């Protein structure tokens, strides 16, 4: 009866998918604002070995 | 003055048709599942879990950090004889008065 | 008024050849997605007005709505970006051409400046 | 009871 | 069911075809235009 | 009226407006106005009623006076400059006369008295043409001559139009008269920004045209000319009255609906020019328009007015004619606010 | 515009008679304009009726202007503060009281005092701060 | 400006005032419309002849072409008004209000 | 129902601006406002005067 | 619905109608003075605290000592048994 | 912030495409989950706000309000289930969509970085509220109440819009960060005085201020239960948040301009609580109580001191919860007896004891029994006012006494005395109603344990 | 909204009669041809504001 | 007597809402004169033209 | 049909022939008009529309089967016969619903005539419906305000449509009609008073017959003469009504009429005029309930052709 | 995440918004100056084209 269950209760996937999409879009926005990733006068450090970004 | 239906009597008590109404609907099954949904996702999930999550939320407010810095500064300034709190927030030399 | 009398403006031209120098609007632009959303809403409202099933009937009609809205919105966004770029270019050119009207100002540190204090008592 | 709805008098007012 | 035949009745296969074709042409034209514009921007701005 | 003749008359109206918006010679612009009047008059009388004839006569008299004043202004500008080109007008008296004539054509107060009467007289479709298309030509002419326009006269006319449009609508239970007074108020809003920035006037005109198109098409679909006839609509076509409520809220200017953006941008441009008192008064006076919009909404959709027994007959049938552009007009009239920065296209 | 110039040229708080006269003239002009519009839109039954209506409106407006200017300039002199908007507020409330008296209604008088005084104080504030009711297009 | 221009502008102003002040008849107002058109024709003709604007000597003719069109429209309306009310009186155009 | 309506709804329709109504409204509406304005303004001005004169004790008043 | 309180009665017919509306005797019925306070039609019932009314009598509302249909004092909430009391004092 | 916004948007298609039986269940589940997601925002760096993107940011002020909104939506759904049972499926879905749109607009208001976007959405909140009041109200006065609410708010807001545009033209940006960092002081000029009035008056209308509060009693009495819940809990606090944000621009002129509003609020709290003493309608009593508490918050904001701001935030949250619960309690009795008159239903404690317990706790929080967050906020406001002027304590204490009096008076009249004999429709309280009261109460008592969450950024 | 269709399509619909110094039949000169020609040549491409 | 009635339900309402509503109603009655006579409002056009010529040059 | 069709050159005049002839057979209750109308329609090759009833619309819409009284009509003729003076207002509701039904039937009839060119035989019409209303008003069954509302509706609506070319009145004396009603045996019909039938005949002969005779010729027949259907058909075929509206009408008027009658809602637009008479005004709650019940009817939820319940298919592409 | 991320993002947002504020102020001043003087690309109202003039020999020499 799985077809019946999914056919009439698929709406429960929209909102959790919405949360995942929100996380993805927020990470994309974070990508956009990477100008001063490590160029501050406070948290500016030399990249530790095997690191390319401080994710800031 | 108009042909209008008689005002409906006070909405039939959900207790009459199903004594264990729980409210939330007329059909008992949706009643039970609505109450289970409400009780679980509010009390069990949001109230309990979120209360713990807030309770153990990381001190990003830097309260402990502020206390540690205060302890270090107090120890150093008392050791060196410097006054505990300087009256000037910023160094006078850098400021150029008119 | 304003940009209407810009020299070299070919009348009744939606996108001048200069605009091609600007980046095209990305097909995933949020504005274009919003245009498609408007088209989808138009399809839903058409179905509701004609008393058709709101979300299922006329899938071809809804598709045409969305396609038309997105297609027009693409050129709309391209022209919008062109006009804003033209404004910026003209502004910078005028600023360069009239240095006196836009003089560089001496910068001072806050220590140098004096700003009066108003106590909140 | 039930939500009030405009009667003849209220409707005639407009 | 209805005494009189439904006005739309059987799907207007001509109309459906025209709508689908117009939509598809619109999308294809848009995609080609986007590609051309990307190429032109990269060319003119290096 | 034979449909071929009706199409020819409508095309003549549109061709007159196109000549107005296309010609660089004043004589031809006046000719376009004359063609607009000549073609429009029978269109207003497509359905022959004594009210239709009265409305046509009033409109003809008003537009004829406006055209005569316009031609006198053109002649004076010719006398003092020798130029036929639509450009800066070189005589202040000619400028004032031309402004009065164009305001009378637009229905700007204190030349507003004919708009409610003509709109009530003519049918809903003729009203749509009158309140949407006819506004295009005089507004185009004013935009072309905006620099010569004395800001004081235009601003006074705009403020008076807003005030009178707000006031008149409160007292009206006839849908067409309500629409006419709303048109007067929005014309005042558009002409307010004319001295400052014409693109804002164009944007307001487009938004107003979409909203009025949607409202008139909804009224035609509901076949209601009075508040009660519209109140009966909830029993038959609830979707229509719901969309009417949304469009009314947009016309009031409520955020986030599309009706907010023209007012917002107009206030912005006026403030940039240090006009602060005038935008404030205009925005506050828009509340009267908002009020009678809300009263119409209460009558139509938010509250369920009594129906009649014979409506059960209309339930069985369905609407025969479909207005294709109505859904898109509703969507544009209500949900285009997130897309204002595209106001640089008409720029 | 000449009448407005006459009212403006007189320094505030000086030559109270001349200021009152200029305000009376401004009120008379506004009353005549309102009378003409009323006669046009609402026709009078007789020429004498039209004259009576015109005189009533013009005298009401002239009295309002005269009281406003008289009271405002007197208050400016006595208080010896020329630029204070409160003088204009007092003048406006006095004009509103005169409007109520001519209309023989207390509520009209009180509402007119409040609104007209607020508007008069606003006008004085605009004079002081350079507010522009109509701004030349500068963009 | 010579005095003839003053006279013709005065004639247009007088005709305009007459049009704006109806008395009873619509035909008198339509007469004022035609009269204003005459003033405009005379003014335009004088300007064009004095300035030797050869290519504008047709503008007075087009003005009159549309003057007669407007007159014809006015009469075509006046006949219908008379049919519906029995007179050309302006006071009968009262059904539409505000 | 009559009691509730008379206590809530019927008041304004059966109200007339009269000298008693107007005077009592003026008094009990604005008079207290001006009285508190006077009291608090005088107090605040006295405090500010003492502060400017340096004649006020705030030795440990560090939490405002 | 005439049941709702109306304006201040000015004619004897108005007074009689009001008295019948408030289910009071016409002679007993006495509307508040029309001084613009807003009372209007409502009657000036005696300012007797509900304590004073005889407890022993069977009241439709025992706790309030009030019967159904009886006109309700304008300030009844003030003169409830739990609030301001006007019962006679020995001194 | 899209982690909250996008699921909230997706609530609309889920509600529209859900089966007629499952609309309430699905809405409640997913709204509660959205609130659980929103709980993450409470973690705020002390020095700086959480700047998620250009458009959206959160601080220790916005986060409690967002959590309150996200928590409030499921509570509104539970409360509104009962009286909307008879409604058709389309109408119920429309009601739910109005609620969801309101929550979305409120979230975007509290998180917006730009004052003009804040204004756009803060005015956008009117449309769903107006539709709710005027379409699902149960009295003929709903139309008048909606008109009053809409026109008061708009008359306040339009000058704010003009002033915000003028600020954009002068300073160059309306982003709150830039405004805070540059924040040049104002001068005491009539133009600046009127700019101050324009900025302040919209929020002073939203926060019911004495003389501008007339819309609130009509709206709250005439609205359905859910609409009353949002109006009491969040829509008033919209004004408080706006005033706290906007006070940065008007630094010096606040001292001169506060006295009219300060005195109006300080006297109005006493007046409104005295009105509460003599109200004949329970909903009206709660509305005037809200007016008094909001007047306290107005005083705290106008004083512009750190303790005042902390107390203002605490009072905002605590009052929102208390007023929402009180409206729910009154609505239960209204559904049972179909009248809002306080005297009609009496002695309900014998009939409904657990509801009586809920009433007791709600009133105790309303009268600010310690250590309730209500008392924390009120006490901080009182101490700030005392530092502002020692004479404020007289008015503040009088207001506290009257609040206690009217709260316990409502409790005594409704829940004590002999039961009304003729009323026979009182039935055992449903598990939904008790669950709603508990969902109101338990968060409020819990927030006392960790008060730094609702003490605002200045903590 | 002056859509300069004449300039776009190169059509001289009405610009021939716009000025008195334009070409006229049999080259009949205007009474103020010289002054008008000078004024136009001065005010060409400098904009109306400068030209004033 | 004062707080519930004389202020809230009477005087504040009379001051802000009711007086403004009444004024707008009176102006609406004035503007919507419901006369609509060509002779009447065309005279207003003449008056407006004369006034505009005088004031705005 | 549409403006496009007229432009394409569709002309109603060309299609209309001698067969085109709106014939209305009118008479008092149980006058045998139906038999003669059916016979005339058979012999002259013209469409025969049975007399419009309460559920005429139900027959012309959807399945065709009559709907429930609450959903369609909310009136009972049997109730009128048993309780003519009921406080429910059933009398005027019935009369107004019958007038609307006859308006729809006349529109449908005209549409058939214009679309096919075939004449239509109607049993009574909107022009004759006022007879029953006048009889009710004379007997006191309905108020004066009901009569005024009916007059307003008729004045607004009936003017648009063209009156019939031939009016056939079958006259049967009232006492013989009472005998016929007794013989038929319908229990409710037996209660009809003699005065009501007499007022029907009075309204007919005094008002409807002269008013129709002004426009065209009226063929008045007795019961025996009406039985000879062929003679009546011959008389109709030899009628020459040169005077009247139909000769005056041209292609333009026919196009306007063709458009009006095609839009049934436009035909019934003014039957719902907002005059709040107690008899015909339906309260908001009852109106909403009845509209919901009508919506729940099979095949009525959506526009025809889109109701999946009654077996419509391909909705996604329709 | 670490406080550094929010630190840097606030820095970047602050820069972008400050640049936008300065640019808006500059645009207002530029529009004002161009509208006042007419010496820039904006606010160039049309003037008569000199191409229309006919320079061919006329009927009379003194032209």
């Amino acid at each position: 009866n799985v077809l019946q269950i999914v056919r009439d209760h698929w709406v429960h996937i929209l909102v959790p998918v919405g949360f995942v999409f929100g996380c993805y879009l927020d990470r994309r926005s974070d990508e956009k604002l990477t100008a001063f990733r490590n160029k501050s006068l406070l948290f500016k450090r030399e990249l530790r070995p095997n690191e390319e970004v401080t994710w800031k | 003055i108009r042909l209008q239906e008689d005002p409906d009597p006070e909405d039939e008590n959900l207790y009459e048709k199903n004594p264990d109404s729980h409210g939330y609907d007329k059909d008992p099954i949706v009643d039970l599942w609505n109450m289970r949904v409400v009780f679980f996702f509010g009390f069990s999930i949001v109230l309990v879990l979120g209360s713990t999550f807030v309770a153990y939320l990381p001190d990003y407010r830097m309260q402990e950090w502020a206390r540690r810095e205060a302890e270090r500064l107090v120890k150093y300034r008392e050791a060196n004889g410097l006054p505990l709190m300087e009256s000037n927030c910023f160094d006078p030399n850098k400021i150029q008065l008119p | 008024t304003m940009m209407s009398g810009r020299p070299g403006r070919v009348p009744l031209q939606f996108l001048p050849n200069e605009a091609r120098s600007l980046p095209p609007p990305k097909l995933t632009d949020p504005r274009l997605v919003y245009m498609g959303f408007l088209g989808y809403c138009s399809g839903l409202i058409d179905n509701a007005i004609r008393r058709r099933p709101v979300v299922s009937a006329g899938l071809h009609r809804q598709l045409l709505y969305v396609t038309s809205f997105v297609f027009f919105g693409y050129y709309l966004l391209k022209r919008q970006d062109y006009m804003y770029a033209l404004r910026d270019h003209d502004m910078f050119a005028y600023v360069k051409s009239h240095p006196e009207d836009f003089p560089e100002k001496d910068k001072k540190t806050y220590g140098e400046i004096l700003e009066e204090f108003h106590p909140v008592r | 009871a039930r939500q009030w709805q405009p009667d003849v008098e209220w409707a005639e007012q407009f | 069911f209805y005494i009189r035949e439904p006005p739309h009745g059987s799907p207007d296969w001509l109309k459906v075809g025209l709508t689908l074709g117009t939509s598809v042409f619109l999308w294809i034209y848009l995609i080609k235009q986007h590609k051309e514009d990307v190429l032109e921007y990269k060319r003119r701005n290096g | 009226m034979n449909p071929i003749i009706y199409t020819t008359l409508i095309m003549t109206v549109m061709s007159g407006t196109m000549l107005v918006m296309i010609s660089s010679h004043w004589l031809l612009i006046w000719i376009g106005f004359e063609m607009n009047l000549l073609a429009m008059i029978p269109v207003l009388m497509k359905n022959f009623n004594p009210r239709a004839t009265e409305a046509a006569t009033k409109y003809f008299l008003t537009q004829a006076t406006a055209s005569m004043m316009l031609m006198m202004a053109i002649i004076i500008n010719l006398l003092y400059s020798g130029q036929w080109t639509i450009t800066k007008m070189f005589n202040p008296v000619a400028m004032t006369m031309m402004t009065m004539a164009l305001a009378m054509k637009l229905g700007l107060s204190p030349f507003h008295f004919w708009v409610p009467e003509v709109t009530q007289g003519i049918s809903l479709q003729a009203g749509l043409l009158l309140l949407t298309w006819q506004k295009l030509a005089p507004l185009s002419v004013l935009c072309q001559i905006s620099q010569s326009i004395n800001p004081n006269l235009m601003l006074t006319m705009a403020m008076l139009s807003i005030l009178i449009g707000g006031w008149g609508g409160l007292n009206q239970t006839q849908l067409r008269k309500i629409m006419a007074y709303s048109s007067i108020a929005h014309m005042g809003w558009m002409t307010a920004v004319l001295p400052y920035n014409t693109t804002m006037t164009i944007l307001n005109l487009l938004i107003y045209i979409t909203m009025t198109l949607a409202m008139f098409m909804l009224l035609i679909h509901s076949s209601a000319t009075t508040t009660l006839s519209l109140s009966h609509t909830w029993n038959k076509m609830p979707v229509i009255t719901s969309l009417m409520m949304v469009t009314l809220l947009s016309m009031g200017g409520l955020p986030p609906l599309s009706g907010f953006m023209p007012k917002w941008m107009i206030i912005q441009e006026m403030t940039k020019n240090e006009s602060i008192i005038m935008p404030t008064l205009m925005a506050m006076t828009a509340l009267l328009n908002l009020y009678f919009y809300m009263r119409l909404a209460y009558s139509s959709s938010l509250t369920m007015f009594p129906s009649t027994n014979n409506m059960k007959m209309k339930w069985q049938f369905e609407h025969t004619k479909q207005m294709k552009l109505l859904p898109t007009m509703i969507v544009l009239s209500t949900l285009v606010l997130p897309m204002t920065p595209a106001l640089s296209s008409l720029n | 515009k000449t009448l407005l110039h006459k009212y403006s040229d007189i320094p505030e708080g000086t030559e109270c008679h001349r200021k009152a006269y200029a305000s009376t003239s401004i009120g008379g002009a506004t009353g005549l304009i309102v009378s003409a519009y009323s006669i046009a839109l609402k026709p009078p039954a007789s020429f004498l009726e039209g004259v009576a209506r015109t005189g009533r409106y013009t005298f009401t407006s002239a009295a309002i202007g005269a009281i406003f200017g008289l009271t405002s300039c007197i208050s400016a002199q006595v208080r010896e503060k020329p630029d204070d908007p409160l003088n204009y507020f007092i003048g406006g409330c006095a004009g509103g009281l005169t409007l109520g008296a001519r209309t023989r209604s207390y509520g009209i008088g009180a509402a007119a005092c409040a609104y007209m005084g607020l508007t008069a104080a606003l006008v004085k504030m605009g004079q002081l701060e350079g507010w522009q009711v109509f701004a030349e297009p500068k963009v | 400006m010579p005095l003839v221009y003053m006279n013709i502008i005065m004639a247009f102003a007088i005709a305009l005032a007459g049009l704006l002040m109806y008395r009873s008849h619509l035909m008198s107002s339509l007469l004022c419309l035609e009269g204003m058109m005459l003033s405009l024709f005379i003014m335009s003709t004088l300007i064009i002849l004095n300035t030797h604007f050869t290519l504008a000597n047709m503008m007075p003719i087009i003005l009159l072409v549309f003057a007669a069109c407007e007159a014809a429209l006015g009469l075509s309306l006046l006949v219908m008004v008379s049919n519906t009310y029995g007179t050309d009186y302006v006071q009968n155009l009262n059904l539409l209000q505000c | 129902i009559r009691w509730t309506y008379a206590r809530s709804a019927n008041i304004y329709p059966n109200f007339r601006p009269t000298p008693k109504t107007s005077l009592l409204g003026a008094l009990f509406g604005i008079g207290p406002l001006f009285f508190w304005y006077y009291v608090f303004k005088t107090d605040r001005d006295k405090k500010e005067k003492l502060i400017q004169e340096g004649k006020l004790d705030q030795t440990f008043n560090i939490s405002y | 619905k005439d049941m709702f309180p109306g304006p201040y009665p000015k004619t004897p017919e108005e007074r009689a109608a009001a008295a019948k509306k408030y289910n009071m005797r016409v002679e007993d019925y006495e509307p508040y003075p029309d001084d613009g306070m807003g009372y209007g039609d409502y009657p000036k019932l005696p300012d007797r605290s509900q304590q004073e009314r005889d407890p022993w009598y069977d009241w439709d509302h025992p706790d309030l000592r009030l019967n159904w249909g009886e006109p309700i004092h304008w300030d009844l909430d003030m003169y409830i048994r739990n609030r301001v009391d006007t019962s006679p004092t020995p001194v | 912030m899209l982690k909250i916004i996008i699921p909230t948007t997706m609530l609309l298609p889920m509600t529209w495409m859900s089966k007629h039986n499952m609309i309430w269940i699905n809405a409640t589940v997913h709204s509660l989950l959205i609130s659980l997601i929103s709980l993450s925002l409470l973690n705020q760096l002390g020095e700086n706000s959480l700047n998620f993107s250009l458009t959206f940011f959160s601080d220790s002020l916005s986060a409690p309000l967002l959590v309150l909104t996200t928590w409030l939506l499921p509570l509104m759904l539970m409360a509104s289930q009962s009286h909307l049972s008879k409604e058709t499926t389309t109408r119920k879905k429309l009601y739910i969509t109005m609620l969801i749109l309101l929550q979305l607009f409120l979230i975007m208001t509290f998180t917006a970085t730009e004052l003009i976007l804040f204004y756009i959405l803060f005015e956008a909140t009117l449309v769903p509220t107006l539709i709710i009041i005027t379409r699902w109200g149960n009295q003929t006065e709903r139309l008048n109440a909606g008109l009053y609410f809409l026109f008061y708010t708009l008359a306040g807001s339009l000058p704010l819009l003009v002033a915000l545009v003028y600020i954009q033209n002068t300073t160059g940006s309306l982003n709150f960060l830039i405004i805070h960092y540059w924040s040049h002081p104002l001068s005491n000029s009539w133009s600046n005085i009127f700019m101050w009035l324009a900025c302040i008056m919209a929020f002073m209308v939203k926060m019911p201020l004495y003389g501008l509060h007339l819309w609130l009693p009509k709206a709250h009495v005439e609205a359905p239960i859910a609409g009353s819940m949002v109006l009491a809990a969040v829509l008033l606090k919209l004004g408080g948040y706006g005033m706290m944000r906007i006070t940065t621009i008007l630094n010096p002129l606040t001292n001169y301009m506060a006295y009219p509003f300060l005195m109006l609020s300080m006297w109005g709290m006493i007046m409104t609580s005295s009105i509460c003493l003599r109200q004949t309608d329970l909903k009206s009593l709660i509305a005037y109580s809200s007016v008094s508490h909001m007047a306290l918050v107005i005083v705290a904001i106008m004083i512009q001191t750190p303790w005042s701001f902390m107390g203002a935030t605490a009072l905002m949250i605590a009052h929102g919860l208390t007023s929402s619960m009180l409206f729910c309690l009154a609505n239960t009795n209204y559904e049972r007896v179909h009248s809002r008159t306080m005297i009609l239903a009496r002695g309900l404690q014998t009939l409904l004891p657990l509801m009586a317990t809920w009433w007791l706790m709600a009133s105790l929080t309303n009268l600010a029994l310690p250590p309730s967050i209500n008392l924390i906020g009120e006490l901080f406001i009182i101490t700030a006012s005392f530092s502002w002027s020692n004479i404020t304590i007289i008015l503040m204490g009088m207001n506290m006494m009257i609040t206690a009096l009217y709260s316990l008076y409502m409790l005594i009249t409704t829940q004590r005395g002999k039961y009304t004999h003729h009323i026979n429709n009182i039935k055992a309280s449903f598990t939904r109603e008790n669950a709603l009261m508990a969902l109101h109460i338990l968060p409020l008592l819990l927030l006392t344990l960790n008060p730094k969450m609702i003490l605002g950024p200045l903590y | 909204p002056f859509f300069d269709v004449q300039k776009r399509l190169g059509l001289d619909l009405d610009r021939w009669m716009t000025i008195q110094s334009a070409e006229q039949p049999h080259k009949i000169p205007g009474r103020c041809h010289a002054f008008e020609k000078e004024w136009i040549e001065c005010a060409h491409g400098i904009g109306g504001i400068r030209a004033e | 007597k004062s707080a519930s009635s004389l202020l809230d339900l009477i005087w504040l309402e009379t001051i802000l809402p009711k007086t403004t509503s009444f004024i707008q109603m009176k102006m609406s009655i004035m503007v919507s004169n419901q006369k609509g006579l060509i002779k009447l409002y065309f005279l207003s056009f003449l008056i407006t033209i004369m006034i505009s010529m005088t004031l705005f040059n | 049909y549409g403006p496009l069709a007229f432009v394409l050159g569709e002309r109603t005049t060309r299609k209309l022939t001698e067969t085109s002839k709106v014939i209305t057979v009118d008479g008092n209750i149980c006058s045998g008009k139906g038999r003669l109308a059916r016979e005339i329609a058979e012999k002259l090759g013209l469409r025969h529309f049975p007399e419009a009833g309460i559920h005429y619309a139900d027959s012309t819409t959807g399945d065709g089967k009559p709907l429930d009284v609450q959903l369609s009509g909310n009136c009972s003729l049997e109730k009128f016969y048993d309780d003519p003076k009921s406080n429910d207002g059933n009398s005027y509701r019935l009369q107004s619903w019958l007038y609307a039904s006859r308006l729809l039937q006349y529109a449908d009839a005209l549409e058939h005539l214009l679309s096919t060119g075939q004449g239509v035989v109607l049993e009574r019409s909107i022009y004759s419906d006022f007879v029953f209303l006048e009889a009710m008003y004379r007997q006191g069954f309905i108020r004066k305000q009901c009569v005024e509302h009916y007059n307003e509706v008729k004045k607004v609506t009936a003017c648009e449509y063209l009156p019939p070319h031939v009016v056939v009145y079958v006259d049967v004396p009232v006492p013989e009609i009472q005998s016929r009603i007794q013989k038929k045996g319908n229990p409710h019909e037996m209660k009809i008073t003699a005065a009501y039938l007499q007022d029907i005949e009075n309204a007919y002969k005094k008002t409807f017959l002269p008013e129709m005779s002004e426009k065209c010729e009226v063929l008045q027949y007795s019961a025996r003469e009406a039985e000879d259907a062929e003679k009546v058909v011959e008389d109709i075929e030899y009628l020459k009504c040169d005077k009247g509206p139909w000769p005056d009408q041209d292609d333009r008027t026919f196009h306007r009429l063709r458009m009006l009658v095609q839009n049934k809602l436009e035909v019934l637009n003014y039957t719902t005029i907002p005059v709040y008479l107690p008899e015909i005004t339906i309260g908001a709650h009852q109106s909403d309930r009845v509209f919901q019940k009508f919506t729940e009817l099979p095949g009525r939820k959506y526009s025809p052709g889109y109701n999946e319940d009654v077996g419509d298919k391909w909705i996604w592409l329709k | 995440d670490g406080p550094e991320k929010n630190y840097e993002k606030t820095m970047a947002i602050l820069q972008i918004e400050a640049e936008k504020a300065e640019l808006r102020l500059k645009e207002l001043e530029v529009r004002r100056l161009m509208r006042a003087r007419g010496d820039g690309p904006w606010y160039q109202y049309p003037t008569i084209d000199k191409a229309l003039i006919d320079h061919s020999p006329k009927t009379t020499p003194d032209n």
